RNA sequence: GAUGGGGUAGCAGAACGUUGAGUGAAUCUUAGAUUUUUUUUUUAUAACUAAAUAUAGAUGAUAACUCAAGUGAGAAUGGU
């Protein structure tokens, strides 16, 4: 998605979109900017190794 | 009253009055590592120093280009490029293969369909129904 | 210079062959037109088709800015009497358009989604047959009229480019011979 | 046809028959006027200057007129008195002292008429406007065939018709 | 009217001129064997800055 | 669509959309989509 | 002797120089990658 | 680096210069082969064909630059070419003989001209470009060749209220073609219709300074056989030129002034009358003498088309293909000269 | 040499007067109708030539104006006229494969053919004095 | 290629040609002596002159898949000329794939219905290319039975004399010496 | 100024490509290795030029020569 943001900002310019104000990504559920508890606290369990 | 038109101007006819090889430089890339440079490194010591005497008007450019196949890439006054990739070829072999971007053009190949091109009005005009001694049916 | 969003529904209980009908009907109209043929449809999916084209035109409006310029627009016109743009789309409709950031929808398509479910159908002689049950998403392009007035000013240029008709064209002979024919 | 060779020999024209009488046992000149219209670098020998040698007879003879369509008569019936009288009857009452009602008052060309005199810029304006209004009147199937016209005409003038 | 012309097996021959007739061809180890402009040839033409054209030829 | 119920990511982009279609708001582009050095 | 990069192309024709003080200007890197590091979204979350 | 040494070697105070030095000249295979490319006399040395190739816009200085150079050359072209329009077609009106000179001497052919030899541009002027490279900046209009043309004192008015100005007047204050006279930085942006002029007039001045540089060491003969090369060799269709307003006026008048029987409209073939595209051969006659022939779609098209033809017959004759020009007088061992065609002037007419 | 015959130095004055000249070439027995700076692009890679090589062609069959035509029994006198090309270089045409096949067979058998064709500039065209032979 | 760089305005313009059914042709008819036997062009020889203008094929320019072809004016149709008993033992046939349904007619009672210019143009249309050419090239035959037509001011001109006339080999004539008075 | 030129069953010769291996602890790669695309050129079942997109320093890619085969598919009412 950042790869996709740094482009449209790069066109568009005077008409960059206000991602902030959209509504969440349903893929994950996550707002703009936003990470998930599983992922900003690091509560995933990791292999032994 | 006579108006002039200021948009019409002359165009050039490469050979009349002068002519201007179009090959204006080639690329002589070699390889010291890769094996199918072999003959194009023989080329450049043998063959490329009395080839590049005879041709003052190219502009010859060896430079190296390890880890990729040795090319021979001409540039034309039209401004295409050709290249041409002569791996696995023997010193004589990349002779024949810089003649041919020396004789050619940038333009790109074509099927042959006329042999005369001329942008010079018909001596004799083109024909007319009107302009003969008539046809009766 | 043009804003444009693309906006991907959800994916709805129905196939393609049934809702391509719907996204057809939509190209083209306007947003506010739109939502009227959904409302007033006999088809179970235009009312899917309308929520969505209510969500679509509200991250039209927020996220890209788009029809915020009403206000502005009718006392461009109103006040100073001018008269609007008269322009004609591809299709060859006429329209006048007195608000240059009315939103329409520019173009839409239709895609196929996930597998909803599977029904066994059973039939004579023991056999038994997989109904799928599909799923498929509709895809809109909303944009400005803003659009629609810059390409309908390219085509009428490129018509005034082509040159008028001549009654006797110097039509090519194709055929070259070493000699002369006449 | 299958090959480009086949196509070539049956979309074949035979060379004009001047050419097919070839000549034996040495070189000739034979006299080929093509059927073609000439070009402008043929210059007519009325055009020539006394001083070009090249002027002489037709090549023929080194080896009535058609109908008319055009031929116009000047006339001058006005005089330098009724020159005046055509400009005050002109700015005293444009609309009624009109072009054409001078010219066949006077026995003039319409276009004579506007060399002596001009109408009032007022009187000139409402013309434009009255030629523009019933060009609003013209549909898009119309205006786009008046056009046409008036493109074909300054081509015509540049050489391209 | 032949132009500079380089033969593999023979060297480089000049360029000939038919219609007032003498290919010679010079095959050499160094570059002013060959019988063309070297960098030197260069050096010494710019390093020539006394050379004047004759003002009746101006 | 039509059913599911709307969150508090729809509610909040519903306010906005009448803040700016009313006036209270005048609408500018983004500037926390991508982080680019030329700011541009 | 060595290879001809883009960098040699630009300095021929002399857009080069015109290349260094804009990316400097941005703050940009010229020749290199810059002070910033690899990605690590992933590696911090345990992959392999 | 290390790993990327510089491949042509420059002291650090290359790039404040704004062109390369001249010694450079004498390492570029760009130079030699463009020398060769056009088979330049060896008494042109490397410098010198260097020194063409750096216009104003790169280097302000009077010498290592194009401004010179290239004033000299246009003389020689521009009075080449004009002595050779009208030996060839000494009939031509000014205006014609006008746009034929910008035709063959103008930025615009001699910018097909600069590209016909392989010459290509430096993106920005500077001491570490190629000296093989058209050095110029795009950006900076301020920079103009002398002329003979003088500024009008209605300059001012003649762009703003749409003033008249004259036909025998430009051969006096305008400039050689009729056109009026005197009518940190950031590469952020795209062309202009002002970059384009200022590049197209960069190749110009170029191909006019390697024609100068002919002349300063090889001498008037050498530039001229050049002018004649590559210039006088491009084809021109000069009855292409021609744009004409009320040409059945013009041509009344040609035959009142040289008292030729007064021209009468004749209908020699025509077919397809009362059809969508009829044919209308028309031919006007002096007395029993056809003087030209237009075939249209219309009768009055036809009978404007058949004058027009007329027209350019008369301002189209030429004595000659390849006729003598008076420079071959200068050139010691000449037949005598004989005197050429002078032509009244272009018909005035209502 | 054979003398011209009196008909053709008596015309040809006439024929050279007119403003452009035509003329159809041989090269190895095929014809070629040329102007002066018209472009030759021959279906053969002539041996032997460069570009910048410079061409006397010497076998016409017609050279001919706008009203007059001179033609010659095999070809015309070389003493009457003198045409001069450059050659400009040699051009190929894209690569074109020919799969010869019979029915109910697989082997596709393939022909690939890229042919050279040498590009010639027709520089000089123009008709001598006689008046002198 | 400096034969076809020009103007080809006049070489693929529409020429409206003239022939009459009931004039002798020393060139078309088969008897050819004496000057008194000379018939008039028979009907399949006249129509396969006419298929040659209609293609195009007497232009030096000609060319299948362009469509180059002329107008021909047929005038005096219903004197068409004919050999033998064809008038009234020549049968034209026709069917709308439906069994039973073939129509039948003589030529004599075909130009009872449409005259001798149907019984012109069948012949003409069988002589064309069958291709999509076919049916434009055939409506560009005027066929009229008598000496009216509506086409008496298109027929080509020379001078004001139409072709076919008594002096128009006179008209043309005088304008091709007027026509050498130049370089 | 060499001679020769259709081809089934079938016989024979010469090569390309695919996968893995040796030289290889080798060679090259943010000055862009690799990117299923597009494009350009070269007598070309193949490689090459350039462009666009993304971003790797080796669990990456690779010339040449050689070694070994689970090595080349519009055809089996073939299989998934
Ligand atoms: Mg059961
Ligand atoms: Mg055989
Ligand atoms: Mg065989
Ligand atoms: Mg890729
Ligand atoms: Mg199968």
């Amino acid at each position: 998605a950042a790869v996709e943001a740094r482009n449209e900002d790069w066109m568009l310019g005077p008409l960059a979109p206000r991602r902030e104000l959209d509504e969440i990504t349903l893929s994950n559920g996550n707002f703009f900017g936003s990470l998930s508890p599983t992922r900003a606290l690091l509560e995933s369990e990791v292999s032994e190794e | 009253t006579v108006k002039a038109l200021t948009q019409i101007s002359s165009a050039g006819r490469n050979g009349v009055g002068a002519f201007v090889l179009q090959c204006k430089k080639l690329d002589i890339h070699y390889s010291d590592w890769a094996g199918s440079s072999r003959g194009m490194n023989g080329f450049i010591k043998s063959l490329l120093p009395k080839f590049a005497a005879a041709n003052p008007q190219i502009e010859f450019v060896v430079s190296p280009r390890p880890a990729k196949h040795p090319i021979l890439m001409g540039h034309y006054i039209n401004g295409r490029t050709k290249a041409i990739c002569v791996r696995n070829m023997e010193p004589l072999e990349i002779l024949k293969k810089a003649e041919l971007l020396r004789d050619a053009s940038g333009e790109k190949p074509q099927k042959f369909k006329k042999p005369v091109t001329s942008t010079n009005p018909s001596v004799r005009g083109v024909w007319s129904p009107y302009h003969g001694q008539g046809m009766a049916v | 210079t043009e804003r444009k969003l693309v906006y991907k529904t959800g994916y709805l209980p129905t196939s393609v062959k049934k809702l391509v009908h719907l996204s057809r009907q939509i190209r083209g109209k306007t947003v506010s037109e739109a939502l009227v043929q959904m409302q007033f449809s006999k088809k179970k999916m235009a009312k899917e088709v309308k929520t969505e084209l209510l969500r679509a035109e509200a991250k039209a409006i927020v996220t890209r800015g788009m029809g915020l310029g009403k206000a502005a627009a009718a006392a461009a016109q109103k006040e100073t009497g001018a008269e609007p743009v008269k322009i004609q789309t591809k299709d060859g409709k006429h329209l006048e358009i007195r608000d240059p950031t009315r939103i329409y929808v520019a173009e839409t398509f239709v895609n196929k989604g996930f597998t909803r479910g599977v029904e066994l159908d059973y039939r004579a002689r023991g056999r038994v047959f997989k109904m799928n049950k599909p799923t498929t998403t509709m895809t809109v392009v909303l944009k400005e009229e803003k659009t629609r007035i810059r390409e309908h000013q390219e085509r009428v240029a490129k018509k005034l480019r082509q040159g008028p008709w001549v009654h006797l064209p110097d039509r090519p002979v194709t055929s070259q011979r070493q000699f002369y024919s006449w | 046809q299958s090959t480009a060779n086949r196509t070539k020999r049956m979309l074949n024209i035979p060379p004009h028959e001047s050419f097919l009488n070839v000549p034996v046992e040495g070189d000739r000149i034979i006299f080929n006027p093509p059927s073609s219209e000439a070009s402008v670098y043929h210059t007519p020998f009325k055009f020539l200057p006394r001083s070009d040698p090249r002027r002489r007879a037709n090549i023929y003879k080194l080896f009535d007129l058609p109908p008319v369509l055009y031929n116009p008569t000047k006339s001058y019936n006005v005089t330098p008195e009724q020159v005046e009288e055509i400009r005050e009857l002109r700015a005293k009452d444009p609309k009624k002292y009109s072009v054409t009602y001078l010219s066949n008052k006077y026995n003039c060309t319409k276009v004579f008429i506007m060399m002596c005199t001009q109408a009032p810029r007022e009187h000139q304006e409402q013309h434009k406007l009255a030629r523009a209004r019933t060009a609003e009147n013209w549909g898009p199937r119309r205006a786009a065939a008046k056009l046409d016209a008036r493109r074909r005409k300054e081509m015509l003038h540049r050489g391209e018709i | 009217k032949q132009v500079r012309r380089f033969i593999p097996g023979v060297g480089v021959q000049d360029e000939v001129d038919f219609s007032k007739v003498g290919a010679v061809v010079r095959d050499g180890k160094r570059a002013g064997d060959l019988g063309v402009r070297t960098r030197s040839d260069w050096e010494v033409i710019g390093k020539m800055k006394s050379v004047l054209p004759k003002v009746k030829a101006l | 669509p039509s059913q599911f119920e709307v969150t508090k990511d729809r509610k909040a982009i519903k306010a906005r959309q009448s803040k700016f279609l009313s006036g209270e708001e005048t609408w500018a582009p983004g500037k926390v989509n991508a982080f680019l050095n030329s700011k541009i | 002797p060595r290879r001809v990069t883009p960098v040699d192309k630009e300095r021929m024709v002399g857009r080069w120089k015109v290349i260094q003080k804009e990316l400097q200007k941005r703050e940009l890197p010229v020749l290199g990658t810059g002070n910033h590091g690899k990605y690590v979204e992933l590696k911090w979350l345990g992959s392999k | 680096n290390d790993r990327f040494p510089p491949l042509e070697p420059l002291p650090p105070a290359a790039e404040s210069l704004p062109s390369p030095l001249p010694e450079r000249a004498l390492t570029s295979a760009k130079l030699a082969a463009l020398h060769a490319r056009l088979n330049l006399s060896p008494k042109i040395p490397l410098q010198t064909l260097a020194r063409t190739l750096v216009d104003a816009s790169a280097d302000e200085n009077p010498q290592f630059n194009n401004a010179n150079l290239a004033f000299v050359g246009q003389t020689l072209i521009n009075y080449h070419i004009a002595e050779w329009l009208l030996c060839k077609y000494p009939r031509l009106p000014q205006g014609i003989l006008f746009s034929a000179m910008k035709a063959y001497a103008g930025p615009k052919p001699l910018l097909q001209i600069a590209r016909s030899w392989g010459v290509d541009t430096a993106a920005v002027p500077g001491g570490e470009v190629d000296p093989g490279l058209l050095q110029f900046d795009a950006l900076k209009p301020g920079v103009a060749i002398t002329n003979f043309g003088y500024k009008r004192t209605e300059l001012a008015y003649l762009e703003k209220f749409k003033w008249r100005r004259g036909m025998a007047s430009r051969v006096v204050l305008d400039d050689d073609f009729g056109d009026v006279v005197r009518s940190d930085v950031s590469y952020d942006r795209y062309g202009n219709p002002d970059t384009r002029a200022a590049a197209e007039r960069a190749h110009a001045y170029f191909v006019r300074a390697v024609v100068g540089a002919i002349y300063a060491h090889c001498g008037r003969e050498a530039a001229k056989a050049f002018v004649k090369a590559h210039i006088m060799s491009r084809t021109l269709d000069i009855a292409k030129l021609f744009e004409f307003k009320y040409p059945t006026r013009e041509l009344a008048a040609l035959c009142a002034r040289e008292d030729f029987e007064p021209p009468v409209a004749r209908l020699l073939s025509e077919t397809g009358r009362q059809s969508r595209t009829p044919v209308f051969v028309v031919g006007i006659y002096s007395g029993s003498d056809k003087l030209g022939e237009g075939a249209a779609s219309s009768l009055d098209h036809a009978r404007f088309k058949a004058a027009m033809n007329a027209l350019k017959a008369w301002y189209l004759y030429s004595p000659g293909e390849n006729p003598r020009v008076p420079s071959d007088m200068l050139e010691e061992g000449a037949k005598p000269w004989t005197p050429a065609y002078i032509d009244m002037g272009e018909v005035i007419s209502r | 040499q054979p003398p011209i015959s009196q008909q053709v130095k008596e015309l040809l004055p006439v024929l050279a007067a007119q403003p452009g000249h035509y003329t159809t070439i041989h090269i190895h027995g095929k014809p070629y109708l040329v102007t002066e700076g018209d472009t030759v692009k021959l279906p053969f890679k002539m041996p032997g030539v460069a570009p910048g090589d410079v061409l006397r062609l010497n076998r016409a069959s017609v050279i001919g104006s706008r009203d007059l035509t001179l033609q010659g029994a095999p070809y015309v006198d070389e003493r009457l006229f003198e045409c001069r090309a450059i050659v400009m270089g040699t051009e190929s045409e894209p690569m074109r494969v020919m799969i010869k096949k019979k029915r109910r067979c697989r082997k596709k058998k393939h022909v690939f053919s890229k042919h050279k064709y040498t590009v010639l500039r027709i520089n000089q065209l123009k008709i001598n004095d006689v008046s002198s032979l | 290629m400096s034969q076809t760089v020009g103007a080809t305005r006049l070489a693929y313009s529409r020429v409206w040609h003239h022939i009459s059914a009931v004039t002798p042709h020393p060139t078309l008819s088969t008897i050819k002596a004496p000057s008194e036997a000379i018939t008039p062009p028979s009907l399949g020889r006249l129509a396969s002159r006419i298929a040659t203008i209609l293609m195009g094929k007497h232009k030096p320019i000609w060319d299948p898949s362009t469509d180059c072809g002329d107008y021909v004016v047929v005038t005096n149709c219903a004197g068409l000329y004919t050999t033998g008993h064809k008038k009234w033992r020549k049968t034209y046939y026709r069917h709308n794939t439906r069994p039973g349904s073939l129509q039948a007619i003589t030529m004599d009672a075909l130009m009872e219905k449409h005259g001798g210019a149907e019984v012109l143009r069948k012949a003409v249309s069988g002589m064309l290319p069958k291709n999509r050419l076919r049916d434009k090239r055939l409506a560009r035959l005027k066929a009229f039975e008598g000496d009216a037509h509506p086409y008496k001011e298109n027929l080509v001109r020379f001078g004001g004399k139409v072709v076919g006339a008594p002096g128009w080999e006179e008209a043309v004539k005088a304008i091709r010496e007027a026509d050498m008075e130049r370089l």
